[PDB]
RNA sequence: AAAUUGAAGAGUUUGAUCAUGGCUCAGAUUGAACGCUGGCGGCAGGCCUAACACAUGCAAGUCGAACGGUAACAGGAAGAAGCUUGCUUCUUUGCUGACGAGUGGCGGACGGGUGAGUAAUGUCUGGGAAACUGCCUGAUGGAGGGGGAUAACUACUGGAAACGGUAGCUAAUACCGCAUAACGUCGCAAGACCAAAGAGGGGGACCUUCGGGCCUCUUGCCAUCGGAUGUGCCCAGAUGGGAUUAGCUAGUAGGUGGGGUAACGGCUCACCUAGGCGACGAUCCCUAGCUGGUCUGAGAGGAUGACCAGCCACACUGGAACUGAGACACGGUCCAGACUCCUACGGGAGGCAGCAGUGGGGAAUAUUGCACAAUGGGCGCAAGCCUGAUGCAGCCAUGCCGCGUGUAUGAAGAAGGCCUUCGGGUUGUAAAGUACUUUCAGCGGGGAGGAAGGGAGUAAAGUUAAUACCUUUGCUCAUUGACGUUACCCGCAGAAGAAGCACCGGCUAACUCCGUGCCAGCAGCCGCGGUAAUACGGAGGGUGCAAGCGUUAAUCGGAAUUACUGGGCGUAAAGCGCACGCAGGCGGUUUGUUAAGUCAGAUGUGAAAUCCCCGGGCUCAACCUGGGAACUGCAUCUGAUACUGGCAAGCUUGAGUCUCGUAGAGGGGGGUAGAAUGGAAUACCGGUGGCGAAGGCGGCCCCCUGGACGAAGACUGACGCUCAGGUGCGAAAGCGUGGGGAGCAAACGGUAGUCCACGCCGUAAACGAUGUCGACUUGGAGGUUGUGCCCUUGAGGCGUGGCUUCCGGAGCUAACGCGUUAAGUCGACCGCCUGGGGAGUACGGCCGCAAGGUUAAAACUCAAAUGAAUU
């Protein structure tokens, strides 16, 4: 149900007197299909000692995104001091259009056409962190109704 | 700057009310009489390069002075250039 | 850049040259040889290049690069160039291609037999 | 009805002829930015009948020189 | 100097809304006012007030949801620098549809939804969402 | 044009069958189909994401027997139209003349009903097509040529789709020696491994 | 020169030059005859020479030598230099 | 018209020398438009260090408003006035009152 | 003068007509004032192939526009058939 | 109802991170070329290069119903006849059809080529008056009467030829008069003037000198007003780069009068004035035919003008004008220049950037084809002729699309090859075999359509005298095809005649085995190869395409790497060293006014094409084609007035003005006091403390003050901010003039030097590595200068302006870090940046005596250089 892919493995080392000790960092992220999706980083010393750490810090902090039937709410711009993020929800079955990282994080986000671009470097963490940023700040019709005290119908 | 009876005697002259001495015609024979006192110090030695900015500074502020009245008022303007001779 | 630092003077566009000028603008030219030689190449890469001074229409004067494995260009043996930069030489960016009407191509090859002009074997 | 322009007057040195100045407002293309464009004209006069800083109402017509062709009509704000 | 009081008026809110207070005080001016209320009527202040006879201001009160930023994003558009101006097809659509866009318009100031009901478009304010 | 080569190997670098030979006998009955094919049979790599989607696209072109232009051609008529893309393009798959025929089940496989059209046998509206792309319109009968209902092959092919699943949208009348083309097919009607937007993410990459 | 219809031409167009430049010199001579007259300063006799020059300049004009804009823009010229005295 | 603050110390040989000078200078004063409201005698007295000569000099205060141009023939008239020693003058900073 | 005449528009041993009004000093498919309709010497079992603006030839004729033979007899063959 | 549905990254600097930043690649396209192969068909395209020179052939003729006539041709007649008694065979007759050459009319200014020149004279969009217009079509009238020449021709004759010359001879719709006369031209009017031609068909009555007159219709001619088409002219806006191109321009700008154009106008001339344009970029220099459009792109934009269509320019080079409605003339003329060719050595002929083709350049682009059967164009009543326009054929895989090289069965899992753990696997239903089919080429038959017309004969109406003649409207009859051995359909036979290319380390879909040992070699980046190389060569296998595959070249995309949408400038590239101020940009609040911008609506236009979506026609598609909409544009009218724009009147909080005083290392000149060795620095106050737009400012007095500060009070009314050039100030260093020069110290104790005046230089880490001006923002701890309230109830507690120093919240920041004196949230303006080296260098230009300063490249070379922060 917790659907969960690797993004990118990183060759991390820290030097010793010694040599290099050779490390090896991992990002995941997992989600539900829906507004409910979360990511983790790991770093530990082998692959799969990364990858389980990196689930078990994604296994919590559920971010609650707010989504329409099949797509986002409406087109939101992000940044998390590496690079910027744009992305437009699309058309029905005009297919998962994104870039390498964010391919991942936005299909295991349960939404599969939304017509996106970044701007900027291709750091994986920055990049992901970026999109996830501007997946939290959207906002749904009634949530807006709310706030300025109409209804979802003054609002259309 | 000037001596008080001198300033006094200037809006005296030039000022259509009492006491109205923020009015450009008594502002900019003010500045006229201090032009002309403190050019008579200016003549000596040549080697005032600081004292200068004051200097220009009041031409430029009795220019920009003079713009608005051409730009706003223009009686009063050319009932003035002959009181004091001025555009030279 | 505010609207009237543009208003005042557009945007300078900038253009990039093209890094082989003696095709001018053609994809191959026709070129007369005048020497035959060969240089070792650079750090970290050791061999000896095949490489010729090329004398072509137009009046420039570049050097060419053969590959494959043996050849029969001596002096006077014009040749065609169509390009190409290669790295582990000094500034060369023209390739001789093997059978234009005055180049044998490579023997003995029976694979990419097109970038050498081999004919097909029976 | 009849189509009229109405601007500046620059100079009338040269009699029986003045060089009016039209200030049109266009929206530059490229920039989306609002900038004042001034052209200039050679208008037919008569009896001189206007001088420098003055507005005029002036309308097309035949040519009558080598560079002009317009010629004025009426006058708008006939002071200094 | 002030020479955009829509652009100081449009910071005051913005930094008043990080600030965490309900009320702030600006001079005020007839297209504050009118700007004051096409942004109450459209739920994002509690109400308004043009408080001063010579010198008067206005008292905004700022809603809150949850004490949270209720508006957040309001920037300038046609500043002083370039003018705007936009057709009544060709007018925007902040938030596709969740934002609302202030509009000069020959019937007085209204909203984009009114505007382009009513078949005309004019020159653009701010983007309020 | 028409691949003319091992013809199982295909399916078997597919990993399933395609339906490409006549069915008399079950598909394992001569080949290693979970084994893939050539010398190097013992590996499965992690296939990629753009590995996965050039899969999906071999996949349905040798199941439809289309080469990469023509393919390229329907991908584009079918982003053409309004709304779904690969609903679409499955559509319009579907109405190639020779996959029709195939359907209603006078050609065994797909290359025996492409040599049976392409050998002046199948009429539409009384006339003869040679087309082997020909797009088939809604509502539209179809027959076959008398000069070759005594082939034995057809009478083959007849009996074989007879056992053989019946597909709905196809009105197909087995006396007769004809059909009808009743409507386009359906979403549902296709055979639901055949994934889409794979497809539609990689031409517009 | 190439073709026979060229020669014919250049032909044709020698026997027509000849002719205009016959019929035109002695319009000019006509012309300038009042023009004298008129520069002289008498009245009767540059009229009687205007009267005497219109038709012949008229029938050129109608024959097709020259358009009827010049024979009305010159008889218009000559009867302003007349009127002057 | 600014005060002055003038003070001058004599050579002691000379002190006799005061009564007239006070007297000159006073008249001088008075004849070009000044005011003295305030006139001090201190006698002799020590010095801080023993300027010219030993350490002995009489000290004479006039506080005097006469425009600055008398009050400046002061000092030139002291050019050519070898008794006195040394002397100070300061601006007015509200020109000071009874000595006390 | 002026003149109605056919323009050349098809492929090869598929031609097809446009009945046009142009100068008579001008090419085949050179410029023209306006159209009339198009004719198709290739038309299949009734079909569109013969469409004018009877309107417009009027108009044109009255001005005095001179006019060809195939537009005649296509003007003939559309006035007799209905 | 549709006219849309639209954005991908990866690698690469470090031992390891982030960021900026350069580089490379993934895609599409082409008028493409090359290499390896190559079955067919349909539709398109095919000297971008030397506007280099052309052999040769064809590309503009037509009219006998305008003319004299007869060089051939064929048809009549009259006689000569050989007697064949009508017949073969001769001479004559323009007599007939027809027509060489010639006069004349029309047509060579259409159609067709190329982009040399051509940054405005040209092009596009939108307007305007001061014009003409043969052929086309309406309206109104005439269409009378005469004359002289000449071509061809005859004779003679010059010249090598072309080309002429002399004397006679005849025609008209050729030429020239007279009459002719308006609604025309000229004149206020009165008044004057202006043109022509007949031809063809027949025929009742007369008529006749034998031709005809006469009737009729057809057609032609002249004059005027029209319509339409086309062309000429003017204006407004837009239409490349270089300011390392700052002034240009006397027919120059304007005015008067004369001439000339179809038409206004310095178009031109004489005179008079001295103006006209220019920072909103004039001149000059360098390049370009422009537009609808084409490609790419999510869009904005970027590149470009190959076919097709519209406009402009040119015809060997430079000029000129004639004819003509229209040329300043592609297959016309004249002059000058070159080239080639001919010559009998005096003189002549020509211009393929037309259709083919030749030579040369090139890597490169084709047949010295057929036909006017179609649609056009010219001529003519018509028939009819020309048409290298055009309609089709020939070559090229150059581009797009379609079909075919078999189908099913078939494990003895054949043989062989390859790998191998030597058990076997792979090739592999693949092969062989069996059964079935004949699409397309090949063979032979049939076989649509592009074809409508015109011709011969007849009926009806129109027209008369006419039931002739002519014009239409019907009918009947032979017919009118280069394509074309047509597309297409039918029968013949036989798996038959019909597949290659690139790749296999990662980017990216695919792997093993032999040779080779940093050698040969490979390579778009990283880079591999020093005896087990998945990267080189070879073998098998696999992968991706397909009659094509691959390489190269060029334009866009990623490139947000010009960032207006959509970049920055504290440490990586960048805030001028600093002020005043012109131009220019922006501008507080209220009322009133106008309505230019703006918005809404309407009208006209934005050619046809092309793209888009609905359909149709080619057996489908390509292709063609019927509707719309777009053509995001421009102009005229009406209305709206929130905003700006223009104006009028205002207001005080912005800006300032005055008063009281304050602290003042603020600057110049004139004096004074000491310490040390006549000059110089004024040590102890002295402090992340004060003064200044700024470098900088320091013992004590006289002047100008200038700025700032606190206090309330009095005053003007938006007087303001920034500011390219421009002016001024200007650490230091370097000098020039006149000096000296205690100590000092490049050079040689010790020069100049620091200092005294007049000038220059304009340079710094001129740094706060932070341009100026403003509005809004959790605090704490200080120095500093300030006055008040109340009890100064001793420097008193509170708050208040500043100037100024550190921690530090939100926030921003790649990190460090900044954080009410932001590098936070915003506005206004001006500067500078697009990888590193070359190099702030050359070339200039300008300023300076000079040193020097400002502005300021490309060629070339590399694939990195560059910041922080830790291990």
């Amino acid at each position: 149900e917790l659907q969960e892919k690797l993004i990118a493995v990183n060759r991390v080392s820290k030097t010793v007197k010694g040599g290099r000790i050779f490390s090896f960092t991992a990002l995941t992220v997992v989600g539900d299909g829906n507004g409910r999706v979360g990511f983790g980083y790991g770093k530990a010393r082998e692959v799969p000692a990364a990858i389980q750490k990196a689930m078990e810090k994604a296994r919590r902090n559920m971010i609650n995104v707010a989504l329409n039937n099949g797509t986002l709410q409406h087109p939101v711009k992000g940044v998390h001091t590496g690079s910027r993020v744009f992305m437009q929800p699309a058309s029905e079955g005009t297919g998962i259009i994104a870039g390498g990282a964010m391919r991942a994080v936005l299909e295991v986000a349960g939404v599969h056409n939304v017509l996106a671009k970044a701007y900027g470097s291709t750091n994986p963490i920055n990049v992901v962190r970026a999109t996830i940023d501007g997946l939290e700040n959207m906002n749904s019709p009634e949530m807006v109704a709310a706030k300025r005290g109409k209804s979802v119908e003054e609002i259309l | 700057s000037l001596s008080t009876e001198a300033t006094a005697k200037i809006v005296s002259e030039f000022g259509r009310d009492a006491n109205d001495t923020g009015s450009t015609e008594v502002q900019v024979a003010l500045l006229t009489a201090q032009i002309n006192h403190l050019q008579g110090h200016f003549a000596e030695h040549k080697k005032d390069h600081h004292s200068r900015r004051g200097l220009l500074r009041m031409v430029s502020q009795r220019r920009k002075l003079l713009d608005y009245l051409k730009r706003k008022d223009v009686a009063r303007y050319t009932r003035l250039i002959e009181r004091l001779g001025l555009r030279r | 850049a505010t609207v009237n630092q543009l208003v005042r003077k557009p945007r300078a566009r900038k253009v990039a040259k093209s890094n082989v000028p003696a095709l001018e603008a053609c994809p191959q030219k026709r070129g007369v040889c005048t020497r035959v030689y060969t240089t070792t190449p650079k750090k970290p890469n050791s061999a000896l290049r095949k490489v010729c001074r090329v004398r072509l229409t137009n009046g420039f004067e570049v050097t060419s690069y053969i590959g494959g494995e043996g050849h029969n260009l001596q002096e006077h043996s014009v040749i065609l160039i169509r390009g190409g930069r290669v790295k582990d030489l000094p500034g060369v960016r023209y390739h001789t291609v093997r059978g234009a009407l005055d180049c044998s191509g490579v023997k003995d090859r029976k694979q990419a037999r097109s970038k050498y002009g081999v004919k097909r074997p029976k | 009805k009849i189509r009229t322009l109405q601007g500046r007057v620059v100079s009338d040195k040269m009699e029986k002829s003045i060089v009016v100045a039209i200030e049109r407002f266009v929206k530059h293309p490229i920039y989306g930015k609002f900038i004042k464009r001034t052209t200039k004209l050679h208008v037919h006069d008569e009896n001189n009948e206007c001088g420098i800083g003055d507005v005029v109402e002036i309308r097309e017509c035949r040519p009558l020189s080598k560079t002009k062709s317009w010629t004025l009509v009426r006058v708008v704000e006939k002071a200094v | 100097s002030m020479q955009d009081p829509i652009a100081d008026m449009l910071t005051r809110i913005r930094n008043g809304q990080a600030a965490n207070k309900a009320a702030v005080t600006m001079p005020s001016s007839k297209l504050k006012v009118a700007i004051a209320n096409v942004l109450k009527e459209e739920g994002f202040i509690e109400d308004f007030k043009v408080e001063g006879d010579t010198k008067p201001e206005l008292e905004l009160t700022l809603k809150y949801f949850q004490g949270k930023a209720v508006v957040e994003s309001i920037q300038r558009v046609s500043r002083p620098g370039l003018r705007i101006y936009k057709r009544k097809d060709e007018l925007p659509k902040v938030m596709a549809g969740l934002g609302i866009a202030v509009v000069s318009t020959s019937k007085g100031v209204m909203t984009d939804r009114a505007a382009r009901q009513a078949g005309l478009g004019g020159e653009i304010i701010c983007y309020v969402a | 044009a028409r691949y003319l080569g091992p013809k199982l190997k295909l399916s078997r670098r597919e990993g399933t069958d395609l339906f490409l030979k006549s069915g008399v006998r079950a598909i394992d009955t001569k080949c290693k189909i979970e084994q893939a094919p050539g010398q190097h049979g013992a590996r499965k790599p992690r296939l990629s994401d753009y590995g996965v989607q050039l899969r999906e696209k071999q996949k349905v072109r040798r199941i439809y027997g289309v080469l990469e232009r023509q393919f390229r051609n329907y991908y584009k008529e079918a982003a053409r139209l309004k709304g779904n893309t690969g609903e679409n393009l499955l559509a319009l798959l579907e109405g190639r003349l020779d996959n029709v025929v195939y359907r209603m089940g006078f050609g065994a496989t797909r290359a025996e009903a492409r040599q049976l059209v392409s050998h002046k046998a199948i009429m539409v509206n009384g006339r003869v097509v040679n087309i082997a792309s020909y797009q088939v319109s809604p509502n539209d009968v179809v027959s076959i040529r008398e000069k070759a209902k005594k082939q034995s092959r057809v009478k083959a092919a007849l009996e074989l789709a007879e056992q053989r699943e019946k597909p709905t949208w196809l009105e197909v009348d087995a006396g007769k020696m004809e059909g009808t083309f009743k409507r386009k097919p359906e979403r549902s009607d296709l055979s639901a491994d055949i994934n889409e937007h794979l497809i539609v993410e990689l031409y517009s990459k | 020169a190439n073709i026979k219809s060229a020669k014919k031409r250049a032909i044709q167009s020698e026997k027509a030059r000849k002719h205009n430049a016959s019929r035109r010199s002695m319009m000019r001579t006509f012309i300038k005859k009042v023009y004298a007259a008129i520069e002289a300063g008498d009245k009767a006799a540059a009229q009687k020479a205007f009267n005497e020059m219109q038709p012949i300049v008229d029938r050129q004009a109608a024959k097709g030598l020259i358009h009827k804009n010049k024979a009305a823009r010159h008889k218009a010229n000559l009867t302003a230099q007349i009127n002057k005295l | 018209m600014r005060h002055y603050e003038i003070v001058f110390m004599v050579h002691p040989d000379q002190s006799e020398q005061v009564p007239g000078m006070i007297e000159r200078y006073t008249a001088a004063i008075t004849g070009a438009e000044g005011k003295i409201h305030r006139l001090e005698d201190w006698g002799r007295r020590q010095l801080a260090y023993p300027i010219n000569k030993l350490h002995k000099a009489h000290y004479v205060l006039m506080n005097v408003e006469a425009p600055q141009e008398v009050i400046d023939e002061l000092e030139t008239t002291f050019r050519f006035n070898d008794a006195v020693i040394r002397s100070m003058v300061m601006r007015t900073k509200h020109a000071v009152t009874e000595a006390s | 003068m002026v003149t109605i005449r056919l323009a050349r528009h098809g492929a090869k041993k598929r031609p097809f007509y446009q009945v046009v009004v142009a100068d008579s000093r001008n090419a085949r498919n050179g410029r023209f004032i306006e159209r009339v309709g198009f004719f198709n010497p290739i038309a299949s079992e009734k079909e569109e192939g013969t469409r004018l603006d009877l309107d417009r030839i009027a108009h044109w004729v009255g001005q005095g526009a001179t006019i060809s033979d195939r537009v005649a007899a296509l003007i003939k063959e559309v006035n007799k058939a209905a």
